[PDB]
């Protein structure tokens, strides 16, 4: 869009944070802003209207302005509850409609930073008799979050048909992601033993197995 | 091109002596822009008056408001001068209570 | 308390036509527009279009002028969003929202709940499932994993329990996975102890309503 | 009844003499409900009607915001249109522009219009169906081009059909006391005379809305639209609108002339001569 | 309300 936020903002409990939200004369110039909140899994919600009003149901830790072509939102005392989407938008004249800012995603800074407990299987008896076979990286149990995977054969990046997961919460309040990997007997059999490493924060933490 | 105003010295209300009202001038269909008013109270300046938004018509002729309170009487004499680009000297419409 | 229900959630083949639905309440339904709001998976929000129920007039964001169409019935306070032909890129949430004006006031005072909508060629099969063994020779963990492996399925979602249900501790069925061949796989672990093994036995119990299918599957090492 | 809100701009170059003006009015029918003076001390978009008063701060900061940038276009156009004429900069010269929309009684969309004008005269008019453009001269066919370029007929259908019309169905209902009326003319007739030879009839109607209202005289039946003294209709100031239509008659004769009063807030066309 | 541009001749 022709209006843009930050895509990431942070701040421990109690601490203040604004968001940037930057447009034009055409949008935020000319026209008013308005603020909605996204906690993930849920429909937004209306958090300040009018460039700078707080609805009935929004605590006044949140405040909102706006000068020229830019309009900031201000979360003056953060709470756990805070860490949602954020999304200014305003209506551009150029398009006769409104316009979202791409978002802002806001974390809260509280939780330690716990590691990930990988389980590694290979594949069935019976999956093979189907001429196939997957091996299965489970993960589970770590913030923050968002990690990549890595397979090795003999010990080198393979990348035979590599699916993997988005993190997405669990119900502890901590992160969990798979990796599936497939190929059949012939790449199964004829290496030594696969390995898959899950690097989390600097961290490798990888499991290994036998065609045994 | 060029056009006059039409002007029109008129009341509010029906006028009566003693009575408050308000004393228009009303320039119309007129053309370009820049035109004068002043009303008059016997041949003399009025100060305190206010006028209407510069405005035009379908035909993109201007027309303009100008008004002050006064209060009639017998004997005091109310005009209206309007000057403009089209006239060789300033135009004084009376005030005539039955028009 | 005013309110936006949307219709419910969507499986769809493309090439299908589908008109989602968005009925207010607690208001005056003419005096205020119904916009219309997507999200695609992982991003954030897009306006699509709106409609006056006034007086039927009704617009939309140049992306998607002539890609859908956006009416409204005053009398059943309800709006709508409505495709002729579906992209498989038209799966995502759909939002309605509340709104009066295109100024100036403006802001979406209540929004709807979301419709989830997904596209894909893919057709509604069940479920391999598969075991998955523990290394059962170990030295004191003292636990060790084992579970099981939904396979090849469309749409979402499976319930997996275990024993019928007799296993809550331990279990972690993980989130599926969206294959490039469009089919979806999950797998549910369970760690146990190592010296229950001996004794205990481990079904786990795969249910896919939309395929309506039903399997069980016991997991055991071997030489 | 049919109502229509429209938007009036006039700039006047200045030479050597300040700024250009630059004045801005919006009316809902007949009644002024806001006004920007480039000349006025506060820079800023005004009420000029009760209704639109409790306009929040949202609508006229961004208002004013609007019509400044207005003015600054018009500023440049000013200079652009002496050299699409080939004019020297010693002159003065007045850029005019009109837009607005029309709705019927039942509030629906009508028609919507968008018409500038150079030294009074029509230089560039947006057409009925809102999509072609109407250029008088060399000079408009300049100003064409770059409004297909810069797809401006289809922003104003845009606005005509979609916002305009939502803000007037807004102005109408908040102003429905003033601008859903309809004051009916107070009707009188006076007589005099100078001389003998003849007397002047005058048939006036006073303080009523709208301004829209027809006068016409006769001698039985046929039309007397010749010794048809007919001023135009006036405002009395306070939101109601003057008018009357006079003719010059032979002494004694008052009997065969009538004058017919045609308004919005008759049940009958009233009909009166003089007593 | 206003038609937000003004158009350059």
């Amino acid at each position: 869009a022709v209006v843009t936020q930050p895509p990431s903002a942070s701040g421990t409990p109690g601490q203040r944070v604004t968001i940037s939200c930057s447009g034009s004369s055409s949008n935020i110039g000319s026209n008013t802003v308005n603020w909605y909140q996204q906690v993930p899994g849920t429909a937004p919600k209306l958090l300040i209207y009018s460039n700078n009003q707080r609805p009935s149901g929004v605590p006044d830790r949140f405040s909102g302005s706006k000068s020229g072509t830019s309009a900031s939102l201000a979360i003056s005392g953060l709470q756990s509850e805070d860490e949602a989407d954020y999304y200014c938008a305003a209506w551009d004249d150029s398009l006769n409609g409104w316009v979202f800012g791409g978002g802002t995603k806001l974390t809260v800074l509280g939780q330690p930073k716990a590691n990930p407990t990988v389980t590694l299987f290979p594949p069935s008896s019976e999956e093979l008799q189907a001429n196939k076979a997957t091996l299965v990286c489970l993960i589970s149990d770590f913030y923050p979050g968002a990690v990549t995977v890595a397979w090795k054969a003999d010990g080198s990046p393979v990348k035979a048909g590599v699916e993997t997961t988005k993190p997405s919460k669990q119900s502890n309040n901590k992160y969990a992601a798979s990796s599936y990997l497939s190929l059949t007997p012939e790449q199964w059999k004829s290496h030594r033993s696969y390995s898959c490493q899950v690097t989390h924060e600097g961290s490798t933490v990888e499991k290994t197995v036998a065609p045994t | 091109i060029q056009r006059t105003p039409k002007i029109q010295v008129y009341s509010r209300h029906p006028a009566e002596n003693g009575k408050s009202n308000f004393l228009n001038c009303y320039v119309s269909g007129f053309h370009p822009s820049d035109i004068e008013v002043d009303l008059l109270k016997n041949g003399e300046r009025i100060e305190k008056v206010e006028h209407s938004d510069l405005s035009f018509s379908k035909d993109w002729s201007f027309y303009l408001l100008y008004y002050t309170e006064f209060t009639p009487t017998e004997k005091d004499e109310y005009a209206c001068r309007v000057n403009h680009v089209t006239l060789s000297q300033p135009k004084i419409v009376k005030w005539d209570r039955d028009m | 308390q005013m309110q936006l229900v949307q219709s419910g959630a969507e499986v769809k083949e493309p090439g299908e036509s589908l008109r989602i639905s968005c009925k207010g309440s607690g208001y005056s339904f003419t005096n205020f527009w119904i916009s219309w709001v997507r999200q695609m998976p992982g991003k954030g929000l897009e306006w699509m279009g709106r409609v006056d129920p006034g007086y039927s007039y009704s617009t939309y964001s140049p992306s998607f002028q002539g890609h859908v169409t956006i009416s409204a019935d005053k009398s059943t306070s309800t709006a709508y969003l409505q495709w002729n032909s579906l992209k498989a890129s038209d799966t995502a949430m759909y939002y309605c929202a509340r709104v009066q004006y295109s100024g100036y006031y403006d802001w979406f005072d209540p929004w709807g709940q979301g419709t989830l909508v997904t596209v894909s060629s893919a057709s509604t099969k069940g479920p391999s499932v598969f075991p998955l063994a523990p290394s059962s020779k170990s030295t004191s963990g003292g636990t060790a994993a084992l579970g099981c492996l939904v396979k090849d399925y469309f749409p979402e979602p499976v319930t997996v329990s275990w024993n019928s249900g007799a296993l809550t501790s331990g279990v972690h069925t993980f989130p599926a996975v969206l294959q490039s061949s469009g089919l979806y796989s999950l797998s549910s672990v369970v760690t146990v102890p190592s010296s229950s093994l001996g004794t205990q036995t481990y079904i786990c119990n795969v249910n896919h309503k939309p395929s309506n299918t039903k399997v069980d599957k016991r997991v055991e090492p071997k030489s | 009844g049919s109502h229509s809100m429209r938007y009036f701009f006039t700039s006047v170059s200045r030479p050597g003499r300040g700024e250009p003006r630059f004045i801005a009015v919006g009316y809902v029918d007949d009644t002024q409900f806001v006004r920007f003076d480039s000349d006025a001390a506060s820079q800023r978009m005004e009420p000029r009607a009760p209704w639109i008063e409790q306009e929040g701060p949202e609508y006229w900061d961004g208002e004013t915001r609007k019509v400044k940038a207005h003015s600054q276009t018009h500023r440049v156009d000013l200079g652009t249109l002496r050299g699409y004429y080939n004019q020297s900069e010693a002159g003065s010269h007045t850029v005019q522009r009109m837009y607005g929309c029309d709705v019927g009684s039942d509030w629906r969309f009508l028609r919507g219009y968008h018409q500038y004008a150079y030294d009074g005269k029509d230089y560039i008019a947006l057409k009925e169906d809102l999509r072609s453009w109407t250029a008088a001269d060399m000079a408009a066919q300049t100003t064409k081009h770059k409004w297909e370029a810069a797809h401006v007929a289809e922003q104003l259908r845009a606005y005509l059909e979609g916002t305009c019309v939502e803000w007037l169905r807004r102005y109408l209902e908040n102003g429905k006391e003033t601008l859903q009326r309809t004051d009916a003319p107070k009707t009188h007739m006076t007589h005099h005379a100078v001389s003998d030879h003849e007397a002047t009839l005058r048939c006036w109607a006073l303080s009523f809305y709208p301004a829209e209202i027809t006068l016409t005289w006769q001698r039985d039946g046929e039309d007397q639209t010749q010794d048809t003294e007919l001023v135009e209709t006036r405002p009395a100031g306070d939101g109601t609108f003057q008018k009357w239509a006079a003719v010059v008659v032979p002494s004694g004769q008052e009997q065969r002339y009538t004058c017919h009063v045609q308004h919005e807030g008759l049940p009958k066309p009233l009909t009166l001569r003089w007593e | 309300r206003m038609f937000p541009n003004a158009p350059y001749l």
